[PDB]
């Protein structure tokens, strides 16, 4: 049972939302990072 | 500054049963100096029995304990909220009562006869705020337990209903309550409409939640408890109907608004008295008008 | 105790203004400060009311329980008295309200944000280049209708009905009031705490009582039970296909009515004047602040 919500900031609480407690993730970094590594463990295959 | 009500109208009887109730209180019908035998509690309410209009009485007039009774008269004293009184818990249904807790006068619920005076007179019930929401707790289900089983009886069992309604407990008190075995149907009984209340109220709460909370929801972001409480009920009663017509649901908005506003303001006990200093040794209690 | 706060204007006043503030003598006026002159910025429900199209009725509440009371005795050019209203005494409070609602014996007044229009309760002051407007201040009951009706249109914004929506129906006349669109944040914030509630309502209610108006539906006709048309809803049949059980309805209406104390004070905005002995001739009400 989750619910949705755009923002707060800096609780003493454990389970409550801010800009504290929201993780640091980029898709389009992660992604080419993905690709480019995918690539590198394709050419890893193939040496052996 | 002078309190004294003094109304005028007995004999060795009704001197007897007037003066073993010198410290019960009574509510009138006007704040002056004589008025006459009519005015005075609950006589021209209690006689066919209901709830919701004895409250209002209750809450509209103003109150009097009593103090002295004549061969003639009745010298009595109303309560202003400026000053404090005492009063005392001579009244057949017995409750003991504590320290600080919170004094309520609900109707007489528990028989015309238990709390009467008959020459007419009717005391209100007085007894304090937590055994007073358990027995309204506790008639108002029996009146539906009751009902249920007087329209089809495999529902509930009598012996079922009895054993957590015929008593109540409160600090250890276990009292026992006076059940109308027999009530009769289509109403007629005290209590009879206040129970038709409550299940008109509970009827239309899903009409009212569903579209409450979706008139709310595209309203973007107020809080987050506009939809974070939508994972709490059940979704059964979520997704119920969501077409009726615009006018007869206004109109099952608008009943269930002004019944769950009167029904609000009856559950809020009433007419509240604040103790401080009762003694069961003298059975008085020092108390204000809150 | 002397209650009076005389608020000089800093300008003149002009004898048609002089004139159309003289007939609002009596009427209920909110004041800035408690203290003993004031400057007439502050004064009426004004500054909070500006002079917009878009009004904003729980904010003019939120002023309106924050600031003090005062009523209109005496006023004249360059000055205007008036006479506080301080919990503890005991005032005359005159029927000086044009759209004319006819006061209950020792019921309870209710003062209110100005829901007839702007231009109806004021007095334009080009003078002092102010406006002072006047707070509503109507009996309890239709107060509540007042309030749900501003709520039930609010909520009906995004389904449209109106003209039975938007005008409130008394006995003396039945009068329009104005409709804003929107409340901003506040009455959604309002609408929000009433969602949880009714949400609440959802989950915790009982089922007996359903199971009761179910058969009573199909046993009984009422005055309560015609706004369902004689067609039980479907929740009712979807909720009570399950049992019946005594000791999870005392549960449920044990945080029940705790509940329906708190929802009674979430109507309770804008504070509230209990009367007693309104004479019908003289118009006037021995008033003091509840």
């Amino acid at each position: 049972d989750p619910a949705r919500l755009p923002r707060d900031t800096g609780p003493e609480l454990m389970w409550a939302p801010s800009l504290r407690n929201s993780l640091r993730v980029s898709p389009e970094a992660l992604e080419l990072a993905e690709r480019e590594a995918e690539r590198a463990r394709s050419e890893r295959w193939d040496r052996c | 500054m002078d309190l004294k009500v003094v109304v005028s109208l007995l004999y060795t009887d009704e001197i007897a049963k007037m003066q073993q109730r010198i410290g019960c209180i009574l509510p009138l019908a006007s704040t002056h100096g004589t008025q006459n035998v009519q005015g005075l509690g609950l006589g021209q309410v209690y006689s066919v029995p209901d709830y919701v209009s004895m409250y209002n009485y209750l809450s509209d007039c103003t109150l009097a304990v009593l103090d002295e009774v004549s061969v003639d008269s009745l010298i009595l004293t109303k309560i202003v909220p400026g000053q404090t009184y005492a009063i005392k818990n001579k009244y057949q249904p017995f409750f003991q009562w504590h320290g600080t807790g919170s004094l309520s006068v609900m109707p007489p619920v528990f028989g015309r006869e238990h709390a009467t005076v008959k020459l007419d007179i009717v005391f209100p019930m007085v007894l304090p705020t937590p055994i007073a929401e358990e027995v309204l707790q506790k008639i108002l289900l029996f009146n539906v337990y009751s009902r249920v089983v007087m329209q089809a009886p495999g529902n509930a069992d009598m012996l079922d209903v009895h054993m957590h309604l015929g008593s109540v407990s409160y600090l250890g008190h276990h009292y026992e309550l006076a059940l109308p075995e027999v009530p009769g149907p289509l109403g007629l009984a005290l209590l009879d409409n206040l129970s038709l209340y409550f299940c008109i109220m509970v009827t239309l709460l899903p009409r009212a939640s569903m579209r409450l909370v979706r008139g709310l929801i595209r309203h973007e972001h107020h809080d987050l408890l506009n939809l974070f409480q939508e994972m709490v009920p059940d979704e059964i009663a979520r997704i119920d109907l969501d077409d009726l017509s615009v006018a007869d649901d206004l109109s099952r908005m608008r009943v269930m608004m002004t019944y769950l506003q009167s029904l609000a303001s009856l559950f809020n006990l009433g007419p509240r008295l604040a103790t401080a200093a009762y003694s069961q040794e003298t059975l008085t209690a020092t108390c204000w008008l809150r």
